[PDB]
RNA sequence: GGCCCCAUGGUGUAAUGGUUAGCACUCUGGACUUUGAAUCCAGCGAUCCGAGUUCAAAUCUCGGUGGGACCUCCA
């Protein structure tokens, strides 16, 4: 559940970024919660 | 009671100050202050000026360098202290009727006790006012202000403002020179002579003197005159290049008088500074660009320095009779702001601009400028528009040091030569080129063949001025973070001593200067004849 | 001794769990070779201290430290 919540957050905010860069920093730190719950289940 | 509230922060963060000095840690100064504010249960913080105020003799000497205000005061390397002089009338008023039609204030007139083109409000103005004029007090006081802020006053320029000076009684003149040389030695003399070599033997140097005139008032006798006092530098009010401004305004004079007199006060071996107003009357703003682009071109104008004063109608005048009559119009601010911007991108590398508008104050004036940092204005309006300004006051390492943070690193000379006022000018340089800082200059002309002065007959070249930038560096001391007391001036003077045997031809060198300037030469070599420092080329 | 509430720049104060705290007094610097103090324009400076719950806290739970209201006790 935490892997998919947190990476849907990450496509979302991805994406708003994106959509502001073809109309035109929380990407990180999930990012390094995805790599810390993937550690984890390792 | 918040007094000894106050003692006691003060007290405590020179406490802790000198503290940081002993056992040799750095501290940050504004946190210190808001903290120990804290403490204490304050509403307000401490200011510089009471910390500078309360610290032991000793830690006095030692750490003024971390608690030093307005830096800026002496970042040119000299000390300036403004004097004015008694209220007069100015000489042209009698075989004309009337004064220049713009002038503000003067004996007759309704600012109470202030002196012609100044108002009283101004901070010179005030000084002078409550010292009732006199040179002694004023010197003392500005002194004392200058050593309260925390700065060294080793060297000194003296620059005496008020009408026309030259027109006073000799008695007065007298008086008046004696008693600033007094000053500043400690001695109590009789006349000039006794003064000036009291001062040449003190230790507070006094590296020159400024005064204004008029071009009537800068003949033979003015100039031999103004010599013997030790003045340097001249200011003279040239305003317009146009022969029917002169005359529509009053001024009493013409162009080719001003011409004439620049010529004479540049073989004589002074300075040249030229005060211009822009948006005079019948003047546009197609006829300012060329104005000043025939100033910069024209051999017969070329100056040393400049002053930018735009037209400013006060009560009291007849331009403002003219104003109120619906008869003239002044520019628009972004007008203006354009057209200072146009006219700074034109100043050759050689010349200086000391000041770029007056100093009323604002409640006074009826129509003209209304802000008060028009120069930073007009360089943000040239960085826009892709123009660069290459003046000398914007070039040096003390402005380019406080302004941006940048430090010379390829250090090279440069030498520049043209034609002014019917001589052969050349200017040396040490100045980095790819940063465009300038550190250091000299000044050298060659005698033309109309000199009167007998020192300077027969084939001698004379040097104008020499000059090295930075923060000051007190005589016989030296700061290895400064760039004063490193060689570079006599550098300079053994090349301008080759270019004057070599080139020139000359077969004799003479050099005007101070009096710790004197001093100065003849560790370097040169002896005194007359008013002036000479040595022999042959 | 329990008993309800208060705490953000040096001081007076604003703001709703978002993805980065706004104004006033004070202070510092420049236009300025006519000026520490005036004018214009820029700048520095804060969610007391601990645990935390919620994806996320200045913001909500429980704490210590000070303060304010009730009687203290006490001697
Ligand atoms: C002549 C004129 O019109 S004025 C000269 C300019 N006026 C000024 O003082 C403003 C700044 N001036 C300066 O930088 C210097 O005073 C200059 C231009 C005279 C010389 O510049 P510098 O490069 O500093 O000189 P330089 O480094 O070659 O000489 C240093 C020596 O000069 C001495 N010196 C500097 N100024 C003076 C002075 N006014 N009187 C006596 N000695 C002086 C220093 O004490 C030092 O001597 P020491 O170290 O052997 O004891
Ligand atoms: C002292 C200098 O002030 C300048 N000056 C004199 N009157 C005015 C004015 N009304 N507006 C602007 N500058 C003025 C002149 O250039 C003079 O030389
Ligand atoms: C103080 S005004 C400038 C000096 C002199 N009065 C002149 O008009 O040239
Ligand atoms: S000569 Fe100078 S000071 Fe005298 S009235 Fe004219 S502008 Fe004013
Ligand atoms: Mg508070
Ligand atoms: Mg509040
Ligand atoms: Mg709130
Ligand atoms: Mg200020």
């Amino acid at each position: 559940a935490t892997f998919s919540r947190h990476k849907k957050r990450l496509l979302v905010v991805r994406e708003l970024k994106e959509q502001a860069q073809q109309a035109g920093l929380e990407d990180l730190a999930l990012l390094e919660a995805l790599s810390e719950v993937v550690q984890n289940t390792e | 009671s918040p007094a000894e509230l106050m003692m006691l922060t003060i007290g405590d963060v020179i406490k802790q100050l000198i503290e940081a000095h002993e056992q040799g840690k750095d501290i940050d100064l504004n946190k210190v202050k808001t903290k120990t504010a804290a403490k204490y249960g304050l509403s307000a913080q401490p200011r510089l000026v009471d910390i500078i105020a309360a610290v032991p003799p000793q830690y006095r000497k030692v750490l003024m360098p971390k608690l030093k205000a307005k830096p800026i005061r002496t970042a040119s390397g000299i000390a300036v202290v403004a004097v004015m002089c008694k209220p007069h009338r100015c000489p042209h008023i009698s075989f004309t009727g009337n004064i220049c039609v713009y002038c503000p204030g003067g004996p007759d007139s309704d600012f109470e006790y202030s002196t012609q083109s100044y108002t009283g409000y101004e901070p010179t103005s005030m000084r002078a006012i409550r010292a009732r004029y006199d040179p002694f007090l004023q010197t003392r006081h500005r002194i004392e202000q200058l050593k309260q802020l925390g700065h060294s006053v080793d060297k000194v320029e003296f620059i005496v403002m008020g009408g026309t000076f030259m027109a006073l009684p000799e008695e007065y003149r007298d008086y008046f020179i004696r008693n600033l040389h007094d000053a500043l030695s400690g001695h109590t003399s009789n006349n000039i002579y006794e003064a000036v070599k009291y001062s040449e033997r003190s230790l507070t140097k006094c590296i020159g003197i400024t005064i204004e005139t008029r071009p009537d008032y800068c003949m033979k006798r003015h100039l031999s005159d103004m010599l013997t006092y030790g003045c340097t530098r001249l200011e003279i009010g040239v305003q317009s290049v146009y022969e029917d401004v002169a005359r529509d305004t009053n001024r009493g004079h013409t162009v080719k008088a001003v011409c004439e007199s620049f010529h004479l006060a540049k073989d004589s071996g002074f300075k040249v500074v030229a005060h211009m107003m822009p948006d005079l009357p019948n003047v546009g703003l197609e006829r300012d660009i060329e104005q000043f682009t025939e100033f910069f071109e024209n051999p017969a104008f070329r100056p040393d320095g400049l002053k930018l004063y735009p037209t400013l109608v006060i009560r009291g005048t007849g331009l403002y009779e003219l104003w109120k009559s619906g008869r003239y119009k002044s520019y628009s601010p972004s007008d203006l702001v354009e057209l200072v911007a146009r006219i700074l991108a034109l100043v050759p590398p050689w010349t200086r601009v000391y000041r770029v508008q007056r100093d009323i104050p604002m409640p006074l004036v009826s129509s003209g400028v209304e802000h008060g940092n028009l120069r930073e204005l007009a360089l943000a309006r040239m960085k826009d528009l892709g123009i660069q300004c290459r003046d000398v006051r914007t070039r040096e390492v003390g402005i380019q040091e406080i302004h941006h943070k940048v430090r010379p690193y390829q250090v090279e000379l440069v030498r520049r030569d043209y034609v002014a006022n019917g001589g052969w000018e050349t200017f040396l340089s040490y100045e980095d080129p790819d940063q465009d800082i300038l550190i250091g200059l000299l000044r050298l002309r060659k005698c033309s063949e109309e000199t009167f002065r007998f020192e300077l007959g027969g084939g001698v070249s004379i040097v104008r001025e020499l000059h090295v930038y930075g923060s000051v560096v007190p005589v016989s001391s030296r700061d290895p973070t400064k760039f004063q007391h490193q060689g570079f001036g006599m550098l300079l003077m053994e090349e301008a001593e080759r270019i004057a045997r070599e080139e020139h031809g000359s077969g004799k060198i003479a050099v005007i200067s101070g009096v710790g300037t004197r001093n100065y030469y003849r560790k370097i070599g040169y002896r005194l004849q007359g008013p002036y420092m000479v040595k022999m080329l042959k």
